[PDB]
């Protein structure tokens, strides 16, 4: 009887193979994705376990489709998906600089220097950072959409939407600006609920646009109710519009001859009671989240008005966001202002082999639909996901109005701040300060590796310019590999997204080096 | 750690690094050393141990109870191989040498647990065990005088003292006297082959006697042997190397002959060549006559005519006992049998002991050898009996080679624990704690005495130690009394070399295997 | 340095702190740690000492070799200089001599 | 399956080879994909062959649609997406009270 | 003979098994211990991870089978419900006294004189902790309750951050002070609803002035904020009316049928009218809502929460002043709510937190609540974070409850070391080799600290003992009790001055906890493990 | 209380010291003395209802079906087939009493027998067992002694 104080399948280690399982496995999952980044990226095929295939260059979806053993990888992994939910663009970035931070400070993990000294100096040096890019940050006016158009185009240049990139800028600030919404002293974007994408495959991909209004993939209950209304009245609808059973158990019992034919007659008068109180308003269109009964369809027929059933909770919100309406769940409750005038034109037409239904001509929408079309289902499905980084980009510089430059520019910059201010320090814990300074490098060199130019001469050319007065603002055309000005070829992010990317590498880094024991096989006793 | 699907070392190698494997190793030399620990002492126990084919060996011997154990640990090995060591140096002491070491060990552990650095506990062990050995050369109580006298009982007292702690420990005295006695009988160089060791089942240990010359077992006697006499009262012996029967003159011999008559003449020329091998082994005036070579049943009936004795198949060693006891020569040829070469003692008879026949040899004047017949219930009985008297014999011979003795139960040792206190308590603090460390496991043996007999170790130790403090040296365990006494005068004598080689040789295995800081072990290959 | 305790194949203790031993007696399968091994038992032959400096260099100037090649530079530049700092090493050797 | 936990996290898909098991020699040769279900310590689903009435083309809307048909897969819930969690622990709440 | 089927163990076997136990315990956590500890990092074999430097959490989650390992593993959870700080530090005392005493008993001194020397050791190092090493922090301020909490929050995730954490955690336990019946203020740690959320950095984390809730609004209609909110709090769901078991509906004339149905949900309607004739504006509940009356809720412009927690919501009824109402029934029988059961607040809004939405009730009148929200890097990172922070909120509350403090870093111990070896020589004979014992196994914190920064462990603790015997013998040197020791340079420092504090409830129950334990486990002298 | 021990170290790292060490077993202190003493006994037991000439023959069979209808002590041992270890330190008493002397083979075993029996009474009240075995040596050579006195000549 092998008696032992924990259990078998219990397995400890311990010691410096620690970190440096957990500094390799953080530099292996960087290195999945190093080659994606950039303006000359290659896209990647990830084959779904479910049979679907995803082909993406983005970062999220790369590392979200990969499944791994080694826990740093798995921190790694919720690294990038921290970083896109918060700012929805820099998961490559985030994940290689977490990267090179690990590398670096694995090289002092291997001399005598304690990991806290190493996280103490990773601390202040990104406080330095962060001091360093809001120094080096430019005002933006909202207002001039020319400015606008550019960072959203600076921010999509790096998919493959690129191509058609008015296009897409137009779509993306279209929408995130009639989505944007106040009420109550609040204000707030909500690309989430609000802002839908609909994707049809067919067509082609510059017939795509941003519909001021919402499209639903429905069609009339009865053929004989108009297909294209001018100027509809909206009526939106939770309840069900058919008799149905009550809560409590209510048996009958019939001892008389006519009760029967009483107790259907009085069902039959009850749904034309409630459709009596909806034509009460006078409306056009109505919209039920769940069934309409057929004598329904008929008492509203008689009234002319077209009826819709069986709707998502969320499009039927979209709907009351597009055409200024309220769903009502009484129809004897329905008061005017809940009818939903402002929808200019509702029309159901056929795409392909399908009905759609439209409610695309709204004064002053505060929700729409994005209409994509395709060659097939995952060029559209790629093409949403740029479109989501677009929106999230434009949302961000609506939020905060700071532009920092791009291209490796920025990183330079603060990287030599950081070396200057390092110059005064004569504590030990001075090296993996001036080390994470010049750690950050690593994104203008994998811009030069992903273009083909050579590293090394570039590389300290760049850094040459940066050790001058003004020059803040030179960084790497990606493209040719040559040094550009980036106040003239153009390229600039939000600060909030650099800032994200930034503090999320370094507290990643933080984060996994403080490990030093790994225990693993214990049951989950819950 | 990451799958490098390229792995550096073959895969199944197992690895061990920094302070928990040293303490580990540590704790397995705790292990090795607990398996021996109450065989110590006049109190001590013995262990049985039984093997895979069902053979039971019963020990107090701490290096064969050692050996019998199936050590596989690296760092296990080392307490095996030091009490080897000290066997083969000694021969007494097998279990100190365990006790001392794993002691060391195990006072250091703590401060090897804190991050000290090991080549400081090893400097601080090689300086404490030469301020031992030199305190012990010192202190070591020697006689001036070589009185034969007093180096017989100095001997005799050594002898009874190694051998109270066995199954034998009854009859001490007389063990010893017979060993010293044995000892004293060997020439010049003590080879040990030189001391015959015969067991006997039966009878009581007062019954084993030491054979002033020559005996062995009788040999596989042909027909014919039973005519021989038994007992002579002058006889010369013809120790002979030489195969004595009829036989073919050589592996490649062939006989061609085309006559009868030449038939006939090869017949009798084998007869005759025989014949004058017996006529001239008869002629020398020998009486014993005792071959290497198988002698055959003409011989034996040939012999027997003349009542001479003979005894073909004596073991090797055996006839050179016999030669080194009578003073004659093996001979390998028959050709020249004179009075130089033939072996002489007052008395030669055979005599039953315990269902066996045995050839003695006795009277021997000039006799450079022995033989000790022992007897007992059970074979293992016999085999306890004889590493008890070996471990007697090594300890009479390493004080035959220098009379220098120390006090034993543990005197000698609580000596050096407040002598190397005292000279730790005088250096920076660094080195101070560990030699103190060393000098209080110094007192890990008469802690040993005092649990193996039953008593309050730690009141024995506080008396013992106030003892020395306050003056007086040879204060060690008194077994018998409950309680401490002086043990030079109680004559618990024991060779200054015993203490010297084992402190010695534990400093060293505790100095390797504080200095490893990594074990390794490669996989096993064709486990079959 | 620290000694250890190493088992073979053949269930032999081999406690030591000689380079050349330990890695004898260690089952060494990586190619390229193969002929790191061999360099150092060559050191041996050739000399009797300094395996462990052998191997030591070896491995640093190959960490070394790596960080180049990650900044840029390509295997035959790193070649060419470590080649020429060899010689310039080979040269101020004799200078050195006390 | 995969698809189906997120879906029902109550569930307890799980799979196990036949050959830890100690199946049968026929039961491993061509009775191998089973969609075993357990509920209250003893058997629900008697399912063998799922491929029959399957194909080997079903997606997760077929298999929850066809145990549905037979009542077995628990009824989903409403779910939200939280930030990340809320709760720590359950112990002696301590609450707020205000006193004189 | 015995017949009995199962194995027995008895003697020194048993003990050095136990003591192996308890020493493999104590090894799992040595490691995590002081500001130059270092993190682990559990997998729960089903992808799970669980990065954290808690000893309780650790010994909490790992799988244990030897029954002595189990002891300590609770001892570890009790010292965390009791005081909630010192967990690792009580482990691996009791480990110590285990294996010193076990020593001891080798040594064939009786266990049952260990037993009372170790008991002897224990009163008198509380006494003479409460009568000599206890520092007031009535003439500190507001800076002894910053530095404990920073001494709490080192060696955790949040440790450099401290200048800031320590700020929010004092301000946030100052927040829900309350003074009870007998004029004894007491701090109701575990009111502070502690949220965590992914996204900015750690820096990032908000303290709220208020009450943060894990939940929205129900329904998209209404409005996401309220200026002047008058919260109703409620403990019964909002839904269509259903008869109960003993109720049944039989209809023998049809004409019923149809006001019996509008009846099953114009009661709730009544309700929800009575509820919102009165003002309120936010409306909690326990139980859940319907889409009818979210909508009766929307159509007035009001807030309606469902699915809301108990304990947030006695919270937030308490800190508000509104009162719960599991039921609409006065004591006349009818149905009616009363504007005085109306809580307040300076504002209700649902602000967004990284890509998700919580609401936060800020300012509540009559009473001042308080809550954090962690913003970290990942969950795990969080976790941790919350953890650490949940640590570091005891430890203020048990210096602000009893206001006695002692020094950090080891001088304690150390005191207590010089002081009992002093001390062992004035009782018994043999529970003087157990004072002794205990006084040197006391040294092993200092020792654990020292070994974790690399630093010469052996000269450090000499240096300290040094100090302190100084301390003990001069009685003009009474000033260098407080000299611990500095893990950053690896010398002695005077603790006091420099800002290491921990409450005296931690060490006192810490000691008290490891005397206890060791007592349990050094009774077992013979085991007998049954065949399942 | 068997099978050796069993730690794997307190660091969770393999504790391997003698080959096979989990098939092996291991008695310890005076447990292995009350075995020892009650196999001794039972021994002597079977032994002692084959003594005087009253006694009763001990039917033995080998593994060949051989049967051998005997009342000699030494061979009944002999073709006896024990295990335990003390059992065949009964039976080479028995061989060693029956070459030195060839009669009494029964007695020697019936005799250790009850000394053992006594020395168990003897250890259970607190004795070293070497105090025993003293005591026993110096009562046996009071016997002899008081033999040799008692003892009477024949031609
Ligand atoms: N035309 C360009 N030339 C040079 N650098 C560019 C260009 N377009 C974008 N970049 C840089 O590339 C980075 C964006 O890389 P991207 O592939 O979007 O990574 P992520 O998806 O993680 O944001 C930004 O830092 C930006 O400065
Ligand atoms: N009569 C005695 N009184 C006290 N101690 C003794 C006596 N005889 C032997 N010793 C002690 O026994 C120890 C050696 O025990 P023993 O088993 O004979 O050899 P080993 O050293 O191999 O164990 C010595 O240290 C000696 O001091
Ligand atoms: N700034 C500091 N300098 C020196 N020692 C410290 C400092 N802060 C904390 N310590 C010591 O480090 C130890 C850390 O204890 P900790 O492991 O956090 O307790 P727990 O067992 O609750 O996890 C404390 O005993 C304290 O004495
Ligand atoms: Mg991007
Ligand atoms: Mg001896
Ligand atoms: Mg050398
Ligand atoms: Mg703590
Ligand atoms: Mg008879």
């Amino acid at each position: 009887r092998p008696v032992l104080v924990l259990s078998q399948n219990t397995k400890r280690e311990s010691g410096r193979k620690v970190q440096s399982g957990n500094i390799n496995a953080a530099k292996t999952i960087a290195d999945i994705i190093r080659t994606c980044l950039g303006p000359k990226s290659m896209m990647k095929m990830l084959l779904d376990p479910m049979g679907g295939i995803v082909m993406t260059n983005d970062g999220n979806a790369i590392l979200r489709e990969i499944q791994v053993q080694h826990p740093a990888a798995k921190s790694m992994i919720e690294i990038s998906r921290t970083q896109d939910e918060e700012v929805g663009d820099g998961t490559t970035s985030v994940i290689i600089l977490a990267g090179e931070m690990l590398s670096v400070a694995e090289h002092f993990l291997e001399q005598q220097m304690h990991p806290t000294v190493v996280i103490s100096a990773y601390r202040k040096a990104l406080d330095d950072m962060i001091s360093t890019l809001k120094k080096i940050s430019i005002p933006v006016d909202i207002s001039d959409s020319d400015m606008m158009l550019n960072i959203i185009n600076s921010s999509i240049t790096t998919k493959a939407i690129s191509r058609w990139s008015s296009l897409a800028c137009n779509i993306a600030l279209d929408a995130v600006k009639m989505v944007q919404f106040e009420e109550n002293g609040r204000k707030e974007i909500d690309i989430k609920k609000y802002a839908r994408v609909e994707k049809i495959p067919g067509g082609i991909i510059e017939d795509s646009c941003v519909l001021r209004g919402v499209m639903i993939n429905k069609d009339v209950t009865h053929p004989r109710m108009r297909r294209y209304i001018k100027n509809p009245r909206i009526v939106l609808l939770d309840s069900s519009l058919e008799y149905k059973k009550g809560e409590s158990q209510t048996d009958i019992e019939i001892t008389r001859e006519e009760d029967f034919t009483r107790i259907l007659q009085m069902e039959e008068e009850y749904i034309q009671q409630l459709c009596e109180d909806i034509i009460q308003l006078k409306p056009d269109v109505v919209i039920t989240e769940k069934g309409i009964s057929d004598l329904a369809q008929h008492y509203l027929m008689r009234a002319n008005i077209t009826a819709i059933r069986r709707v998502r909770k969320t499009d039927n919100n979209r709907i009351a966001r597009a055409c200024g309406a309220r769903i009502v769940s009484r129809p004897e409750e329905l008061r005017e202002d809940d009818v939903g005038t402002g929808a200019g034109l509702l029309e159901i037409k056929k795409i392909g082999d399908e009905y759609f239904t439209f409610i695309t001509d709204c004064k002053d929408p505060k929700a729409c639909t994005i209409l994509l079309r395709g060659a097939s289902k995952e060029i559209l499905s790629e093409v949403e996901r740029n479109l989501q980084d677009a929106m999230q980009v434009c949302r961000n510089v609506l939020l905060d109005p700071q532009l920092v430059p791009g291209g490796g520019a920025s990183e330079m910059a603060v990287a030599h701040a950081l070396t200057e201010k390092s110059k005064a320090m004569t504590g030990v814990e001075q090296w993996p300060y001036r080390a994470v300074a010049q750690a950050l490098e690593v994104i203008p060199r994998t811009l030069i590796q992903n273009c083909g130019a050579s590293t090394i001469r570039l590389l300290t050319s760049l850094r040459a310019k940066h050790t001058q007065e003004n020059c803040e603002t030179w960084g790497v055309n990606g493209e040719t590999g040559t040094l550009v000005d980036m106040k003239e070829l153009g390229i600039w992010e939000p600060l909030a997204v650099k800032l994200q990317t930034y503090k999320t590498a370094v507290e990643t880094a933080v984060l996994l080096l403080r490990i030093d024991d790994i225990v693993s096989g214990h049951k989950k006793k819950g | 750690m990451m799958p490098t699907p390229v792995i550096l070392l073959k895969e199944g190698t197992d690895s061990s690094q920094g302070i928990p494997q040293l303490v580990s190793n540590i704790s397995a030399c705790q292990v090795i050393a607990e398996a021996v620990r109450t065989t110590l002492g006049p109190r001590g126990m013995d262990k049985l141990i039984v093997d895979g084919r069902g053979k039971a060996t019963i020990s107090n011997d701490g290096a064969t109870i050692l050996k019998l154990l199936d050590v596989v640990h690296p760092a296990a090995k080392t307490l095996v191989d030091i009490a080897k060591s000290q066997d083969a140096e000694v021969g007494d002491g097998t279990t100190s040498v365990t006790l001392l070491a794993a002691e060391f060990l195990k006072q250091v552990k703590p401060y090897v647990e804190e991050g000290l650095h090991p080549q400081i506990i090893i400097r601080a062990f090689r300086t404490a065990t030469q301020l031992a050995v030199n305190k012990i050369k010192e202190i070591a109580v020697t006689v001036k005088k070589a009185d034969k006298v007093e180096q017989r009982k100095l001997l005799e007292k050594c002898a009874m003292t190694a051998l109270s702690s066995k199954l034998i420990s009854q009859q001490k005295a007389f063990f010893a006297k017979m060993v010293v006695d044995a000892v004293m009988m060997l020439d010049d160089l003590l080879q040990l082959k030189m001391i015959g060791i015969k067991k006997v089942q039966g009878g009581a240990l007062e019954d084993s006697q030491l054979v002033a010359g020559v005996a062995f077992k009788k040999t596989f006697s042909y027909a014919g042997f039973e005519m021989q006499p038994k007992k002579y009262h002058n006889p010369k012996i013809a120790l002979l190397n030489v195969e004595l029967e009829l036989k073919a003159e050589k592996d490649n011999a062939e006989i061609r002959v085309h006559t009868v008559e030449d038939y006939q003449a090869i017949v009798d020329a084998e007869w005759n060549i025989l014949y004058d091998k017996l006529e001239k082994i008869h002629h020398s005036g020998a009486k014993v006559v005792l071959s290497k070579l198988p002698i055959g049943d003409v011989a034996t009936q040939y012999f027997a005519d003349r009542d001479m004795f003979c005894a073909g198949r004596v073991p090797e060693e055996d006839l050179k006992r016999t030669m080194m006891a009578c003073g004659g020569s093996i001979q390998t040829s028959v050709n020249a049998l004179s009075a130089d070469v033939l072996g002489r003692c007052q008395v030669f008879e055979e005599t039953q002991i315990g269902g066996e026949r045995y050839n003695f040899f006795t009277g021997c004047p000039k006799a450079k050898t022995c033989t000790f017949i022992l007897r007992g219930g059970a074979e293992q009985f016999m085999e306890e009996t004889e590493r008890s008297l070996h471990d007697a014999i090594m300890i009479v011979r390493r004080a035959i080679k220098n009379d220098s003795v120390v006090a034993g139960g543990g005197a000698i040792e609580m000596e050096l624990s407040k002598y190397l206190r005292d000279y730790s308590r005088t250096i920076p603090g660094k080195q101070q704690l560990l030699i103190g460390a060393y000098a209080k496991a110094l007192e890990i043996i008469p802690r040993q005495l005092c649990d193996n007999a039953g008593f309050d170790a730690t009141n024995i130790l506080n008396k013992l130690r106030a003892r020395h403090a306050q003056g007086g040296t040879w204060y060690g365990v008194d077994i018998n009394n409950e309680d401490i006494a002086d043990n030079f005068e109680a004559f618990v004598w024991e060779p200054a070399m015993v203490r010297i080689n084992a402190l010695t040789a534990a400093s060293e295995a505790a100095c390797l295997i504080v200095s490893v800081d990594e074990t390794i072990k490669n996989p096993r290959s064709t486990v079959d | 340095g620290m000694n250890k305790m190493v088992i073979n194949h053949l269930e032999k203790l081999f406690v030591t702190n000689d380079a050349a031993t330990i890695l004898r007696e260690l089952e060494v399968q990586h190619p390229a740690a193969k002929m790191i091994v061999m360099a150092s038992h060559m050191q041996e032959q050739e000399v009797g000492d300094g395996t462990n400096f052998v191997l030591v260099f070896a491995g640093a100037l190959l960490e070394l070799a790596e960080e180049l090649l990650r900044i840029g530079l390509s295997v035959s530049e790193v070649i060419e200089g470590y080649e020429i700092a060899c010689r310039k090493a080979h040269e101020i050797l004799p200078n050195l001599v006390c | 399956m995969i698809c189906l936990a997120a879906e029902y996290p109550a569930v307890k898909f799980c799979k196990v080879k036949s050959s830890v098991i100690g199946a049968s020699s026929q039961f491993t040769r061509n009775a191998l994909p089973a969609l075993l279900i357990y509920k209250g310590g003893e058997l629900i689903g008697n399912f063998v062959r799922v491929t029959d009435q399957l194909g080997d083309d079903f997606f997760a809307v077929d298999l929850e649609a066809f145990l549905q048909e037979f009542g077995l897969l628990p009824e989903k819930e409403v779910l939200v997406l939280t930030s990340v969690r809320n709760s720590a622990t359950c112990h002696s709440e301590d609450s707020d009270l205000e006193i004189d | 003979p015995l017949s009995v089927f199962g194995d027995r163990s008895t003697g020194e076997t048993i003990r050095s098994q136990n003591v192996m136990a308890a020493a493999s315990i104590a090894n799992i956590v040595k490691s995590s211990l002081g500001p130059v500890g270092l993190d682990k990092m559990l997998v729960d074999d089903i992808g799970d991870v669980t990065i954290t430097n808690d000893g309780a959490t650790i010994l909490k989650l790992l799988e244990v089978e030897h029954p002595a390992a189990k002891v300590l593993c609770e001892l570890a959870d009790l010292q965390d419900k009791e005081v909630g700080d010192g967990t690792t530090s009580v482990v691996i005392i009791a480990a110590e006294l285990l294996k010193n005493a076990d020593e001891l008993v080798k040594q064939k001194i009786h266990p049952t004189s260990v037993i009372s020397g170790y008991r002897l050791a224990c009163k008198e190092a509380v006494r003479y902790i409460n009568e000599n090493l206890i520092v007031n922090t009535d003439e500190l301020g507001r800076d002894c309750l910053i530095n404990a909490a920073k001494t709490s929050m080192s060696s955790k995730i949040i440790g450099i951050n401290g200048d800031f954490f320590a700020n929010m955690v004092v301000d946030a336990v100052l927040a829900i002070k309350y003074t009870d019946i007998r004029g004894q203020p007491r701090y109701p740690v575990n009111s502070v609803n502690i949220l965590k959320a992914h996204g900015r950095s750690q820096m990032e984390s908000m303290l709220i002035s208020g009450y943060a809730l894990n939940c929205v609004v129900g329904s998209q209609g209404m409005p996401k904020r309220i200026v002047n909110a008058k919260i109703a709090c409620l403990d019964f769901s909002l839904q269509k009316t259903k008869m109960k078991l003993g109720v049944q509906v039989v209809i023998t004339d049809p004409e019923k049928l149809d006001q019996i149905r509008q009846r099953e949900s114009d009661i709730t309607k009544e309700r929800i009218q009575k509820i919102l004739a009165t003002g309120a504006n936010v409306i909690l509940t326990t139980g859940g809502i319907d889409d009818m009356c979210l909508k009766y809720f929307v159509e007035a412009g009001a807030m309606a929460v469902r699915r809301v927690l108990k304990r947030d919501l006695k919270r937030i009824a308490k800190a508000s002043g509104a009162t719960i109402l599991s039921t609409l029934a006065n004591l006349e029988g009818e149905e009616t709510f009363e504007a005085a059961m109306l809580g307040q607040a300076e504002e209700v809004v649902q602000e967004r937190i990284c890509d998700d939405e919580l609401i936060l009730i800020k300012n509540t009148k009559a009473r001042t609540s308080a809550s954090i929200i962690l913003r970290g890097a990942n969950d795990f990172m969080c976790d941790e974070m919350e953890r650490s922070l949940h640590d570091a909120l005891c430890v203020v509350k048990r210096v602000l409850e009893s206001k006695s403090v002692v020094p950090g870093g080891g001088a304690v111990e150390a005191a207590l070391s010089i002081y009992l070896e002093n001390y062992a020589t004035s009782m018994g004979s043999r529970e003087q080799l157990a004072i002794a014992e205990f006084a040197r196994s006391l040294l092993v914190i200092p020792n654990t600290l020292a070994v974790n920064a690399a630093q010469d462990s052996t000269d450090l603790v000499a240096k300290l003992r040094a100090f302190h015997n100084e301390a003990q013998v001069n009685p003009e040197r009474k000033n260098l009790k407080w000299i611990g020791l500095d893990l950053s340079n690896g010398k002695p420092r005077d603790n006091k001055q420099a800002g290491v504090f921990e409450p005296t409830i931690v060490k006192v129950k810490s000691l008290k906890f490891a005397t206890e334990a060791a007592i349990t486990i050094l009774r077992i002298d013979d085991l007998i493990k049954l065949h399942p | 209380a068997s099978m050796g021990t069993l730690a794997f170290d307190e660091y969770g790292r393999p504790f391997l010291i003698i080959k096979d060490q989990d098939r092996k077993s291991r008695l310890m202190g005076l447990e292995a003395l009350k075995s020892h003493i009650m196999a001794a006994k039972a021994v002597a037991n079977t032994m002692r209802t084959s003594l005087g000439p009253n006694g009763l023959d001990k039917m033995m069979v080998d593994k060949d079906g051989d049967v051998t209808v005997t009342n000699d002590g030494a061979t009944i041992l002999s073709m006896m087939d024990v295990d335990h270890q003390i059992a065949k330190l009964m039976v080479e008493l028995s061989k060693s009493q029956d070459d030195e002397i060839g009669d009494g083979t029964t007695g020697v075993v019936v005799l250790a027998g009850a000394l053992l029996e006594e020395a168990e009474q003897l250890l259970d009240r607190g004795i070293h067992p070497i105090r025993i075995a003293d005591g026993y040596e110096q009562a046996a050579r009071v016997a002899i002694e008081h033999l040799d006195k008692i003892s009477d000549s024949v031609l």
